[PDB]
């Protein structure tokens, strides 16, 4: 029939997209970010990243969305704390931004009538009260500013942005992905800092990772905070590098070892050095010798005879850090398909 | 002092309710259900092969038309196939491609996705332009999404890796009600047929019963050791059934306040990742990590048959409404349908 | 102090569940096994359907 | 009479290559570019083993090709596109290693992937069917009961496509994978990441020496038994055309005991 016909038409046109979407999107390096605490994972992620407009581009019409519908949830607290507008007709108005939130229509085209409604109630003494009034009635104060500014936003039809909070996303939380290239490779960094949860459910989505990238501080051979119950940084985060370094999802996946504040360490180990989280260890109290015994410390970790770990030893101004991760990701990929070979 | 005489009562309490329920727990379905007949084997086949995903497929859900079926994997696309012809109607790109859950609107006109952003996104599926768009984000949970199941057009029931559950205003884009009480991660979500009530699973092993309305625990249960994964109602909204990390499947009775039966065998040393019933709720059927599916007979706590055509852990299973095929997904990339 | 109000959320939890009326174990199993003898004639997974009938066999 | 002492060496040569075709065709562990060039060699070895070896039972139990003439033509246009096809896919595989070192980001992925293998393998059975195809007619100019390739134009032609040439490629390139490997051992540089480094050193080796030693004595008889008069005995040619095929009897082995999910493989095929 036509309408098999057109339902194969429609069939085809989804299949050829989400194949050449996937061509594209498996062209691509994946580095998995972890620590056991505030660590080096900033420091590593600001050096990496040496997409500045792709995201104010893209979020526009998410800003005018969160812009309309907060307008409505003012509409709300209009009503709710009992905050009336000078002028009776502007809760006409009111309704109508209701109904475009509660029709689903807010990130629709902006219409004239729209902005001469909306503009007529954000110049009401009402609206600014009931953000006055905020702490009852919770209102977004980003979306404020947009509002005060809703005439560019509406007559201008398009614009990037007009914040550079990139929308903030403070309550996004969640996992963080940084994109970069290098030389000739792509990466896709996740920064998994707000899953403050239980890592078991959430660590299979991340088995097909290309490489882990952990993040430890030297400085944190005697650091002990009050949350840790007398257990030092060195201690947890060789627990967390071990948990993940056994873990069965990722038992030939290659690591690649950051030992950042070396200069705090160097400092530091002139009193005291190494001896307090390892008290066996027996050596030079030098810089070099302390930090190879950490190393060796990390290193003993990983039994697999198809894994490797990577170490390098960073400063918060050393900047050596793209190169590191990109070399070892090429060797890590080169050994995957030198076993794929069978040959080594 | 009064943290200690608070205690105490909390345990009084609980050694009561285990009294209570020892005073109805004097039978068990698995002797009951010696006067009825077997199922008998079930050798059910694929009938359907959907192929179109490019990474493990975490999500699944049938529509009420028994025939609109949709999924969600690593790729970042949620799409809805037709089961009858394997013809492809929607692909849905994904603002973040960590999906681990979804569902389908009673109404078919919308569509739910979340997973590791902690944002519950809507999508509208009944438009003029005939593009599928974002219709509302769901901000304000603190952990990741575990499950999503809708009540209506305009309410969305939602569970986090943060110890809670809500019930969300679809057209407001807010909170209503929240649900607390759980400790550890809560995994899993499951609808009664009437829409009032709802269960959740959660890593400390203690199902709840929900009531939507009231916006409380109504009922806790407990049984297994481990986390539990998956949880679903039996048709008649008088019981449920939950799978965990134990290898093992239980039968629950929310009006006796007790486990009925438990499902276990020797030879299964693998999770449950997934668990349905069949329209008459006769049958039982759970996804394991063995990269297979068993069918239990829900009244007698043995094997029917099993499903086994995957090549990794199977993620997701659904029967539809009128229980003419069971759907099946894993970790392969592939989608079954089995009749 | 937390652990105070965490114990009394919890005592009050306790309390509310512990007032919940409850009936016999084989009353719901036979009630259950009854839905399930009403409705088995009707569920294709135990009463298969002819490829004239199933729409995936056809 | 006595060829019947060839018979171990069919029985070998289809035993080690159906393992092989079996390890894949069982297993999914093992799909990859590598695994599917290396199939397509077994597929090459038992088909010479099949098709071709038999009769070349049949010739030495019997020097008078007491057949019929077409069966001959058959014979031998089969033998040689075996042969070449088994050769090709050598250079087929030793080229994929390549693209694996020289161009990770290529060899890691799965649409340039399956590209790449089809076209090695199909340019594989397309160059072994059009090297052999002329021994089909005409040239082969039989003579009563032997049907030996003996013509010119066909024996050089053959020798230099189905041999030299790939005989060229394989070794260089294997040479320079060992010069990255080594450039790259020397810069890395815990003892066992040096070793596994020296296994490859030691495996590449075995691939290349393997190849030489079977099949170039073969040509260069191949080509000198007709250039001029000269001191070869059919004891000789016989024996290294022989020799031959006992590099398909050693592929499977060479290519597949190395690789743990190939032992994993033949170990659940074999109930070990
Ligand atoms: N019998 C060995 C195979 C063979 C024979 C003749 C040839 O020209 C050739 O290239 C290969």
């Amino acid at each position: 029939s036509a309408e098999e016909r057109a339902a194969l038409e429609r069939s085809k046109a989804i299949e050829k997209n989400l194949k050449e979407d996937g061509i594209s999107a498996a062209k691509d390096v994946k580095l998995l970010l972890l620590g056991a605490g505030e660590s080096g994972e900033s420091t590593i992620v600001k050096q990496m990243k040496i997409f500045s407009g792709e995201d104010v581009k893209q979020y526009k019409p998410v800003v005018y969305s969160n812009t309309i519908q907060s307008l409505a949830a003012i509409v709300r607290a209009m009503d709710t704390l009992g905050i009336e507008y000078g002028d009776k007709e502007r809760k006409a108005d009111a309704k109508m931004v209701c109904d475009v939130v509660s029709r689903m229509e807010d990130t629709e085209p902006f219409s004239a009538e729209l902005l001469s409604a909306m503009m007529r109630l954000w110049g009401d003494s009402g609206i600014q009260e009931c953000f006055n009034r905020s702490r009852e009635y919770q209102l977004n104060d980003s979306a404020k500013y947009y509002l005060d500014s809703l005439d560019r936003i509406g007559a201008a039809d398009y614009q990037p942005t007009e914040q550079d909070i990139l929308r903030t996303r403070v309550k996004t939380t969640g996992i963080v992905e940084t994109h970069f290239t290098f030389k000739n490779l792509h990466f896709r960094l996740f920064d998994v800092g707000g899953q403050r949860s239980e890592r078991k459910k959430w660590i299979h989505c991340f088995e097909d990772v290309t490489a882990i990238i952990f993040c430890v501080a030297l400085s944190g051979y005697d650091q002990v905070l009050h949350e840790d119950e007398t257990t030092n940084r060195m201690h947890e985060s060789l627990m967390l590098f071990d948990s993940i370094c056994n873990n069965k999802f990722f038992i030939d996946t290659s690591i690649i070892l950051f030992l950042n504040k070396k200069d705090l360490f160097g400092e530091k180990i002139k009193k005291s050095p190494l001896t307090i989280c390892f008290p066996e260890y027996t050596g030079p109290n030098t810089y070099e010798d302390a930090a190879a015994y950490i190393q060796a410390q990390f290193e003993s970790k990983n039994r697999s005879p198809n894994k490797e770990i990577y170490c390098h030893m960073t400063c918060a101004t050393d900047t050596n850090n793209i190169q590191v991760v990109f070399d070892a990701v090429t060797d890590i990929i080169i050994a995957n398909n030198l076993r794929g070979c069978g040959l080594y | 002092s009064e943290l200690d005489q608070l205690r105490q009562e909390a345990e009084q309490l609980k050694n009561q309710i285990r009294d209570a329920r020892k005073a109805c727990a004097d039978a068990t379905l698995s002797q009951i259900t010696n006067n009825i007949d077997p199922v008998g084997r079930i050798q059910m086949r694929t009938r359907r092969t959907l192929r179109g995903h490019l990474a493990k497929i975490y999500a699944m859900h049938w529509g009420t038309d028994s025939r609109l079926l949709v999924s969600a994997s690593q790729d970042g696309k949620l799409i809805i196939w037709d089961s009858y012809t394997t013809n492809k109607v929607h692909a849905i790109p994904l603002r973040s491609s960590w999906v681990m859950t979804c569902a389908y609107a009673p109404s078919g006109n919308y569509v739910a996705c979340g997973g590791l952003d902690n944002i519950c996104s809507i999508y509208n599926l009944k438009t003029r332009e005939g593009n599928v768009r974002v219709s509302r984000e769901l901000a304000g949970h603190t952990g990741y999404l575990s499950c999503c199941r809708f009540l209506d057009d305009n309410q969305i029931v939602t569970s986090s890796g943060d110890t809670t559950c809500a019930l969300w205003d679809i057209e407001t884009g807010q909170q209503t009600t929240t649900f607390t009480g759980h400790t550890g991660d809560v995994m899993s979500l499951s609808l009664a047929p009437d829409t009032r009530l709802f269960v959740s699973g959660a890593c400390d092993a203690s199902a709840k019963l929900w009531d939507v309305r009231e916006g409380m625990c109504r009922q806790t249960f407990t049984g297994h050791e481990s986390d539990i994964n998956a949880i679903c109602f039996f048709p008649n909204g008088n019981a449920f059934a939950t799978g965990s990390d134990d290898a093992t499947c239980r039968l629950f009775d929310l009006r006796a306040d007790q486990e009925l039966m438990t499902y276990s065998h020797d030879n299964i040393i693998c999770g449950i990742t997934s668990v349905s019933f069949s329209k008459s709720g006769r049958l039982l059927l759970a996804g394991y990590d063995d990269f297979n599916c068993n069918v239990w007979d829900a009244l007698k706590a043995d094997r029917a048959g099993v499903l086994a055509g995957h090549d990794n852990r199977v993620s997701c299973l659904g029967v539809t409404d009128d229980g003419m095929a069971v759907a099946t997904g894993s970790w392969d990339s592939f989608l079954k349908i089995w009749n | 102090t937390a652990s105070i109000a965490q114990a009394r959320k919890l005592v009050e939890q306790l309390k509310m569940e512990a007032n919940i009326d409850r009936i016999k174990v084989s009353k719901a199993a036979a009630d259950l096994m009854a839905y399930c003898e009403a409705h088995a004639k009707e569920d294709p997974l135990l009463t298969p359907v002819p490829a004239s009938e199933n729409p995936f066999r056809e | 009479y006595y060829a019947t002492l060839l018979t171990l060496l069919i029985a070998v040569i289809v035993f080690g290559n159906v393992l092989v075709c079996m390890a894949v065709s069982r297993e999914k562990a093992l799909q990859t570019t590598t695994n599917y060039l290396i199939v397509s060699l077994a597929v090459a070895d038992l088909l010479v083993a099949t098709l071709v070896m038999p009769w070349v039972v049949y010739l030495e139990v019997v020097g008078e090709w007491k057949f019929s003439r077409i069966h001959c033509d058959i014979f031998v246009t089969l033998d040689v596109m075996m042969c070449t096809a088994s050769i090709l896919n050598l250079c087929a595989i030793s080229i994929d290693r390549y693209t694996a070192v020289a161009m990770p980001m290529l060899y890691n992925t799965r649409y340039s992937s399956k590209r790449r293998v089809t076209v090695m393998i199909s340019i594989v059975w397309v160059l072994s069917f059009t090297i052999s195809c002329p021994l089909l007619f005409g040239l082969n100019n039989a003579d009563q009961n032997e049907c030996i390739i003996a013509n010119p134009a066909f024996v050089v032609y053959s020798s230099i496509v189905s041999f030299y040439v790939p005989f060229i490629v394989t070794l260089l390139v294997y040479i320079k994978i060992y010069i990255v490997l080594r450039r790259r051992r020397k810069r890395v540089n815990r003892k066992l990441s040096q070793q596994k480094e020296k296994k490859a050193t030691q495996m590449l080796a075995i691939v290349l020496g393997v190849f030489i030693i079977c099949w170039l004595p073969f040509f260069i008889t191949h080509i000198l038994n007709i250039h001029c008069d000269c001191n070869i005995p059919p004891v000789l040619y016989s024996a290294f055309t022989w020799l031959g095929y006992v590099n398909s009897a050693v592929n499977p082995i060479i290519y597949t005991t190395f690789n743990i999910e190939f032992r994993k493989a033949f170990l659940k095929i074999l109930h070990c």
